[PDB]
């Protein structure tokens, strides 16, 4: 659904870094941490939150911050890395403030991601 | 920030472990963590501390929680010298050793109340009457955290408030 | 001398009667001539609730041994004395060869003299005596009437401490429940009581 | 000492490694070890082998055999690009790929007269077509000793003789 997914698929061979942003739309009164992970290449998805700990990671408070970045490394190559969300504490939340959130994920590239071997790729898109 | 007895850790798994979320509730008694116990199991410090024969480290602590502003409560939080879930007080008014609750405050301590702060920093140097000891024979002090005044609140709000200890090594040594 | 009475030198400052040893004529209690005795600090009454304030501490001891009849009375006897330091074997009779060991450092006095008096160092291996270990030998004084028979009078023999050169470090919560052992924190789960005394309203004096 | 190819391990576990000893009789046909193969087993290196992802490291190779003056025979030790005790040639005239042994000189190669020397040494740098890639699912080269003139002796001496081979890693990266 992203743009950079779009573009590369008029291409055959890419390789640079990532970007993912986080965005949380719930009230003002609501507070709690979340744990974001990234596992590298070749690794499994992790069993728990505490083996995840033990990686790469960050902790994102609702109470202080409603955005958080993640900068994935060299994803190439045409295994893959992946991205966890975990609960830290609990969603805590006043009397009379909803009990329920959402989240918004943002993704691009950096400035040293390059595309080659051109292909108009047979798209689904077809005309009439 | 309070440095332990006014010194800093010194010289004679440089990263944060964030442990697990303890869950206070209008009936808690208090908890407590011994070190270096908490640590001898997870990750690359568990690995040193059971493959070497001598240990001296230093330490930071940093206690958290987070509520909203319907919420009341006090709780304490101190460092006495002599698993990764805590125990739980049976006798929190004489702390489990026949010694009373009101005089904790001559230990590095700090408050937590809700009205005012929501996090606590304590840094503890290396003590011992040694300078070298076993990690896995002789722990070095422990961690307690007390609530003093309960938590309240009305009935609709959230009925339980997480705490979060995280913490990081300073200083550590192994021979 | 405008607080030099609240000193760590000053609060452990006196000579308190520890330990008391008996070498009765006849009966059971010790039937030889001698009596083993190790060294300890809390045999005085109100000693350990003292120490525990703190959680390492360093100090010299001095030693004064005084004796008589039950009675109160002065006889003409001679004892010996000795001490065994840790790590020495101790005597299991009178004709035991560790009493004439010149390792073990004796005091020949007899009972119509001063009271003899000795000063011991601070023998640990470590750097400080800990009275809290989450995870302490002094010697043994040996106390002998000199002869090979039996002597012809009771004698009751009382030692006295001082100690000197006192550091202390980490300061501890004072003790609030009775004692149940030696050497160890337990108390009475199912009879505890408060700090201090209580009152009938919080409105009235 | 033979440094191969004339160039020396460089940056785009730094210990001995004795890995065994092999037994040379009169009916010997040769081995081969496989790098890094070798060594995703044993020590510190055989854990950053399967823990990471990428991989570039160069060694240092030592050969050493022991014998009186009354033994004779002959080998030759070379490395040839594309477990620790190692496998046995079966057809050592074709190097088991259909390509002859006595054109073998082509690598880097050092000899083993028993009449001369006793120990043989070569350095070799890290190659690939990549600047990094997998230790375990990838690997760079093999060792080969094979006697070309075979043992002899007369009866009543040792019968079998001694090769052990140790190695040093060198300008290793993990990543």
């Amino acid at each position: 659904s992203t743009l950079l997914g779009q573009l590369c698929g008029y291409y055959t061979q890419w390789s640079g870094s990532l970007e993912v942003t986080f965005m949380f739309t719930g009230s003002f009164m609501a507070t709690g941490k979340m744990l974001i992970a990234y596992t590298p290449p070749g690794g499994p998805l992790p069993k728990d939150r505490a083996t995840a700990m033990l990686g790469t990671h960050v902790i994102w408070d609702f109470g202080l911050q409603s955005s958080v970045t993640l900068v994935i490394p060299w994803i190439s190559n045409t295994t893959t890395g992946l991205v966890s969300i975990w609960y830290q504490t609990n969603y805590v939340v006043p009397i009379g403030a909803p009990n329920t959130a959402y989240i918004i994920a943002l993704a691009a590239a950096q400035k040293n991601f390059t595309m080659k071997l051109c292909k108009d790729a047979s798209d689904i898109l077809q005309t009439g | 920030i309070i440095v332990g007895y006014g010194e800093w850790p010194s010289y004679c798994v440089n990263r944060f472990y964030t442990l697990d979320t303890k869950l206070w509730e209008k009936s808690s008694k208090g908890w407590y963590w011994k070190f270096p116990d908490v640590l001898t199991e997870t990750g690359v410090f568990g690995q040193n501390a059971q493959f070497h024969y001598l240990y001296r480290s230093g330490f930071c602590i940093h206690v958290q929680c987070n509520a909203s502003k319907f919420h009341q409560g006090a709780l304490l939080v101190a460092v006495l010298p002599e698993g990764a879930d805590g125990f739980e007080l049976q006798h929190p008014y004489v702390l489990d050793a026949g010694i009373p609750i009101s005089q904790l405050t001559v230990c590095p301590h700090q408050w937590i109340n809700l009205r005012t702060n929501n996090c606590a920093t304590i840094i503890v140097p290396y003590i011992n009457a040694l300078p070298f000891d076993s990690a896995l024979n002789h722990c070095n002090f422990g961690l307690l955290v007390v609530p003093i005044s309960p938590l309240d609140y009305d009935q609709g709000a959230t009925p339980v408030i997480p705490i979060t200890i995280t913490l990081a090594p300073m200083c550590s040594e192994f021979a | 001398h405008s607080t030099a009475e609240t000193t760590l030198d000053s609060f452990f400052s006196r000579a308190g009667l520890v330990g008391e040893i008996d070498l009765p004529l006849k009966g059971t209690t010790n039937p030889n001539g001698y009596a083993n005795w190790d060294i300890d600090i809390t045999g005085y009454a109100q000693m350990r609730r003292k120490v525990e304030l703190f959680t390492y501490m360093r100090f010299d001891a001095e030693f004064t041994f005084v004796a008589c009849t039950p009675t109160g009375e002065v006889v003409p006897q001679l004892l010996q004395y000795m001490f065994v330091p840790p790590g020495a074997p101790k005597p299991d009779s009178r004709e035991s060869l560790a009493w004439q060991t010149a390792t073990n450092p004796s005091v020949f006095v007899k009972l119509s003299d001063p009271p003899a008096q000795v000063s011991v160092p601070f023998m640990s291996p470590a750097s400080a005596y800990q009275w809290f270990y989450d995870g302490n030998m002094m010697g043994t004084f040996s106390v002998r009437t000199v002869g090979t028979s039996k002597s012809k009078y009771p004698l009751v023999v009382r030692i006295y401490m001082r100690m000197k050169h006192v550091r202390a470090w980490i300061p501890r919560p004072m003790r609030n429940q009775n004692y149940l052992f030696k050497a160890n924190p337990n108390y009475a789960g199912n009879s505890i009581k408060p700090t201090g005394t209580s009152r009938t309203a919080i409105t009235t004096l």
